[PDB]
């Protein structure tokens, strides 16, 4: 299951 | 290590041609169990295997709405490192995303990994610390900045040494019949004349699971990778891999060659020779 | 930037044995960027029925597609790949042969 850490670059 | 789970994400930029395209797959070892693709007619997460379509829709939900919001996030993230590089606005560029964790044959956390690239180059990496990143150049480093002002390497710990490794343990479960059985080479050695004085001898090995596989040949029990050709392990098409490896040897002499194989699902390496 | 050549193989899902079927395979590998033209052939005209793997690529960041039709092997009939990528000047066709 993918990981919720979502940043911008 | 035995076992590990990736999630490989993509996202390409193409000016005057739409919106950033964002794919994102799934695998358990060297089996895809999911996509996502953001220009399919009605993007959701879309099962890729058969152990995981038990999954309800729950599961479905979750992944769509993390990939919906990493499509976003994408295409802010592409328009940021153009301007980073100082670059044009006509050019199409792509930023990769690789991570997940790695287990020992006792089903225990080696290692986790979460590593970025743009354009085809290392951008930046959460080091083997879980706690640390490893940023290629200037550019990266205000991604460097911005991430460890938002701490996501200890949210990146948490999900590796946690979540990663509690869902790899539970599809490794549900798929015990066809992801915990390595599949062994089916093997042989064929002969082809190349002329009336030399021969190619290839080495097969077939229907193999994980692709994990050494294949060489010895002269004389002398290794022979200056004259080997060996080509890259493919996919037959039915989760199985396939790789060769020939060598051009003096008819009359193929007897002094032995093609070694060295496999998971092989207790012990093979040593094989052309048998007419 | 970094721009990388696709690799291309060309055979078979089983050993091949006239007249009987089977499913050819073109696996494109180690290219960068993702954009890439491939067509199956059969006497030296496109398949009309070809399916694909989903976009992936391997620890190094290069690309891999899997390219893949039935096909029933016959003395008479040639296939080939055909594959253009923005690192070819221009397309380059792999010819299929049993022994590889």
């Amino acid at each position: 299951n993918p990981d919720i850490v979502i940043y911008q670059y | 290590g035995s076992h590990s789970m990736r999630y490989f994400y993509t996202a390409m930029s193409r000016p005057g041609r739409g919106e950033p395209r964002f794919i994102a797959v799934g695998y358990v070892d060297d089996t895809q169990f999911v996509r996502f693709d953001s220009d399919a007619a009605s993007p959701r997460t879309e099962p890729r295997a058969p152990w995981i379509e038990q999954e309800g829709p729950e599961y479905w939900d979750r992944n769509t709405q993390i990939f919906k919001t990493n499509t976003q996030t994408y295409r802010e993230s592409l328009r940021n490192l153009r301007g980073y590089y100082n670059q044009s606005e006509a050019g199409s560029h792509i930023i990769q995303r690789m991570y997940g964790c790695d287990l020992g044959p006792d089903g225990r956390l080696l290692r986790g990994h979460d590593q970025s690239a743009y354009d085809g180059k290392d951008y930046i990496a959460l080091n083997e610390d879980l706690s640390s990143w490893t940023a290629a150049d200037t550019a990266a480093q205000i991604t460097q900045r911005k991430w460890e002002a938002a701490r996501v390497a200890e949210q990146l710990r948490a999900y590796l040494e946690g979540l990663c490794v509690e869902w790899l343990r539970r599809y490794l479960e549900n798929g015990k019949e066809t992801l915990q059985r390595a599949d062994p080479p089916k093997t042989h050695v064929t002969h082809h004349p190349v002329s009336d004085h030399e021969a190619t001898l290839r080495c097969w090995a077939l229907g193999f699971y994980p692709a994990e596989i050494t294949l060489t040949w010895q002269r004389d029990g002398e290794d022979q990778t200056q004259d080997t050709e060996l080509v890259e392990t493919r996919p037959a098409g039915d989760r199985t891999f396939q790789k060769w490896a020939a060598v051009v040897v003096p008819s009359g002499e193929e007897q002094r060659y032995t093609c070694h194989v060295q496999h998971e699902g092989l207790p012990k390496p093979l040593t094989l020779r052309w048998e007419p | 930037m970094i721009q990388r050549t696709p690799k291309i193989q060309v055979y078979s899902r089983h050993p091949a044995e006239n007249g009987k079927s089977n499913f050819l395979n073109c696996y494109v590998s180690g290219f960068h960027p993702s954009d890439i033209e491939v067509d199956l052939l059969k006497n030296g005209e496109r398949i009309e029925k070809v399916e694909h793997s989903d976009l992936s690529f391997s620890k190094d960041w290069s690309f891999y597609l899997l390219y893949y039709t039935e096909f029933t092997p016959t003395e008479k009939d040639e296939y080939a790949c055909r594959v253009n990528h923005v690192t070819l000047s221009q397309p380059k066709i792999v010819k299929w042969d049993r022994d590889m």
